[PDB]
């Protein structure tokens, strides 16, 4: 099997710079009649790969001309000459040449901008969740950058360590934005045994973390 | 002591594409010639020997039933002395063609909604195809002087291209399923 | 140009399914074609192509002999046959068209179009249509604001589960969680959307929660509390 | 088969999405090209079979449609897209064109700068005796221009040139000429150019004193 | 790399005849569907003719039978035979090669074929003396058309305006090209106007003082 190395996985850029991504293969893929045998893809989150470049450095049908394949043998680029937020995903080289087609590892392309601060947002339970036993508080953080915050659930001021779970979106492709939630999960017996339940966030566009409650 | 099995060609449920045309030889038989002619669900039913009447007053030494689908704009390719995307590059009459031509409409069969691509006809060659000759090579044509390496790219065209019957087509532009009887004793009137 | 592809769910491990691809828009008879698979959260690997008029197929050593891949012209159809599944079989199925058709355009090289994905599971199985829960929505006024209003979708299994808010018209705003799995094998998403703190009293915001492996279509009217 | 498309005229902002429709009389599948043209220049292929891209062309162009619609956008306009655009039935033995949609770039008001320009000496001795206005970079399209000899409004001795838009901020250009024999041009002594347009919130007027 | 080169076009007299011709590079003309086609003055696109690989041709019903389409494979030009002009034959004429469901995706630049009575005449071209400051040059009264206009050989192109040519009452055009320029120029720098006008093989260069 051909081994497909890129580099870097992990490319922060910002809007109107350049984005550079270098594909290695440890065989060569020089010419199977003149042509190297290596393509591009990009997944954008949630669809399906679409093929940037093909051969090596031809631009698919419909790819913006911004895109840009180079390189011979076993040393490849892809270069974005301007990244737009629209260009957040992952991207993969492969080869077209041997039977196995291998991929890259996966280039994960992350789009800097100004830092924005949540809007937090608290959930109480269903009635029809409790007609359950189980109790699920959500606290929602919308729309903000970077994805680094973390949130803590207080009860009575108490606070928790082991009810949370956390899901984060990816990138928004327009704002280029993270939203994230966290669903506190209890039963309806020691639900209702308290009164306060807090959500208290701390992001790097507060100095005082926001906290959003609501009294049952 | 039976029929001709027209029925084997006309009314099959499935049609070839022109570039690869379907033939049907017919032998040992006798042919009513006019239960085609006189049937009136044919658009075309020309002939360039002599009559669709006196045709099944004669016995033949063979006979050919070639069969295909094209636009019906193209239909008047099929015939002697004629030019064009079919006539050059698909299907070939001979100038001395003794023989009849059939059409119909197949709109209802071989049109798909968003499309049918499954019929085919040879867009690119370098010279003319002789008469009842038949092309079914694939390899990419060479339209520049760069040779083409085995890759579809510019001046490198994969030479069968795709009639794409939608049924909102205009009629010039839809699928007719065509017959060619060839004459050259076996079968008779 | 589409390729639409069917099938896919849970399968007992060691069992069986069949995919397939129903392709529209263009030659299809002239293309090669392939499968391409995504295990959750892992990169891409290749599995099997096929030419033009079956004839040719190719497979990775990892699939040799349980898979099989075939496609019938007349019906514009592409397929992949799966035998002796298991856990390390679990991933998202790409069927994809090859960019040329000339030699040295092999049939496992470049893919230029993509299907939509179906998602193939397998494990001791568990097939559980969700329950879906309102996330009231957090106000601070009605004159103006924006307010957040969503639809918790809790304990489900297999993935996916779709979320739509007012079946289609509503998409701004709208943010669908990725699923997490919890202390049981159960999946559960949270969905939330952000609309005008006024609008509540004036548009009726339904999500329109559709797991179809247990067919699990469900409507619930989200409102306020107070 | 003829091919029909609206509008024929057409003006945008720089950024704005624009679409452009054919409309085909009997039915034709996806069998549809479009085409731009630069004055002066030969037809580019931008779109080939409804909606491909042909290569090269920047992404911002885009067809859709099927049947008898289709439809071309572009999505962000820039300055240098001003042309003429023609839609073309493709695998026709006619090769049918469009009438063409003529796209100019609508820009913010841009008032003209007036110079005029006395015969040269070297044509005075021919007899005949051309007096040349020229209103420079300015928008929208059309300004009056009045010619006065002496303080007479002329007319039906002039004649006007356009450009067309200038690739990069879109505005025009025209030269007004006056034309009489040696004999009136020596006859009087003030000729005058006085202009009127949008962006002047008075006529302007440009002089001069034979000798 | 790929271009389309013609030639051949100019005036011509009613009635008479004319032959145009298309140098193909990289483009194999007997190997193509190579078409004609024609814009006149003002109006959209004409096909004219057409030329399959393997020999067949096809014509417009407007040029049938006088128009015949061939080429030179040894040159790999294509070439349009024009005979019995008419006024409506007065057009560019483009070459194209064809491509069917991909389009016609490579053009040449266009030839000019004028078919009309009237005599070649090479224009008088006189100056448009002159913060900014506008200078000019005034090509008065040639036929036919195109007159060409660059300023020091190329060497000024900024500020350059050349407006289309108007059709006076004589039946002969002119123009004017026009630059604008920093007023500290005049009497620094030197300002030279080129007109080319090939028809009646005619090249002036005028320079311009205050």
């Amino acid at each position: 099997d051909i081994v497909m190395t890129q580099s870097p996985l992990s490319l922060p850029v910002t809007p109107g710079e350049p984005a550079s991504i270098s594909c290695r293969s440890s065989q060569s893929l020089l010419h199977s009649n003149g042509y190297n045998y290596l393509d591009w893809y990009l997944q954008k989150p949630g669809q399906s790969p679409q093929l940037l470049i093909y051969l090596g450095s031809n631009r698919a049908s419909g790819v913006p001309d911004r895109f840009s394949g180079s390189g011979s043998g076993t040393d490849f680029t892809l270069k974005i000459s301007r990244v737009e937020a629209e260009d957040v995903g992952v991207y993969y080289c492969m080869q077209a040449l041997q039977t196995p087609g291998t991929f890259g590892q996966g280039t994960r392309l992350e789009i800097k901008r100004t830092v924005a601060a949540p809007s937090v947002f608290i959930f109480p339970p269903s009635d029809e969740q409790l007609k359950s036993g189980t109790a699920s508080v959500v606290c929602l953080l919308n729309n903000f950058y970077p994805r680094e915050a973390k949130v803590q659930w207080k009860v009575d001021n108490a606070l928790q360590s082991g009810n949370s779970q956390e899901s984060v979106t990816e990138q928004d492709s327009k704002d280029s934005t993270y939203s994230l939630s966290s669903t506190l999960t209890l039963s309806k017996a020691d639900y209702e045994k308290h009164k306060v339940y807090a959500c208290e966030v701390t992001h790097q566009g507060l100095s005082s973390p926001v906290t959003k409650s609501f009294n049952r | 002591t039976n029929l001709c099995p027209f029925g084997e060609v006309f009314n099959a449920t499935r049609f070839a594409s022109v570039y690869a045309w379907n033939r049907k030889r017919i032998s040992n038989c006798v042919a009513d010639y006019s239960v085609l002619y006189n049937s009136a669900s044919f658009s075309t039913f020309k002939c360039y020997g002599v009559s669709p009447t006196k045709l099944n007053d004669l016995c033949f030494t063979n006979v050919y039933a070639d069969s295909f689908v094209i636009r019906g704009d193209e239909v008047r390719q099929i015939a002697p002395g004629q030019t064009g995307k079919i006539a050059d590059y698909n299907y070939k009459l001979p100038d001395d063609f003794t023989g009849c031509v059939i059409a119909w409409n197949s709109n209802n069969l071989d049109s798909k909604v968003g499309g049918n691509y499954n019929y085919l006809y040879r867009l690119f060659r370098k010279s003319n195809l002789k008469p009842f000759e038949r092309d079914i090579s694939t390899e990419i044509y060479q339209a520049g002087s760069t040779p083409c390496n085995g890759v579809e790219g510019f001046n490198c065209y994969f030479p069968l291209q795709s009639y794409g019957f939608q049924p909102t087509n205009g009629v010039g532009y839809q699928p007719y399923r065509v017959v060619v009887l060839s004459f050259e004793a076996t079968v008779c009137g | 140009v589409q390729l639409l592809e069917s099938g896919g769910g849970v399968v007992q491990p060691g069992g069986s399914l069949r995919l397939s691809c129903a392709a529209s828009g263009f030659a299809f008879t002239t293309y090669a074609m392939n499968w391409v698979r995504q295990a959750p959260g892992r990169g891409l690997e290749w599995v099997s192509a096929i030419s033009d008029g079956g004839g040719s197929a190719y497979y990775a050593d990892s699939v040799k002999g349980r898979f099989t891949i075939s496609r019938d012209n007349s019906k514009n159809t592409l397929y992949l046959q799966m035998n002796s599944l298991r856990a390390e079989d679990t991933a998202v199925y790409y069927c994809a068209k090859t960019r040329g058709r000339g030699l040295y355009d092999y049939v496992w090289g470049s893919k230029d179009y993509w299907g939509q994905g179906t998602l193939v599971t397998v494990s001791s199985a568990s097939t559980k249509g969700p329950s879906v829960f309102p996330l009231a929505p957090s106000s601070k006024s009605t004159s103006g604001g924006t307010a957040a209003l969503g639809c918790l979708v809790k304990d489900y299994f297999p993935e996916p589960v779709t979320v739509s808010w007012n079946s289609g018209a509503l998409t701004s705003g709208v943010h669908t969680f990725p699923a997490v799995l919890q202390s049981s094998g159960l999946y559960s998403l949270s969905s939330v959307v952000t609309v005008p703190s006024s609008s509540l009293g004036t548009q009726t915001y339904i999500c329109n929660v559709n797991h179809k492996p247990s067919n699990t279509k469900v409507d619930k009217k989200v409102e306020p509390k107070s």
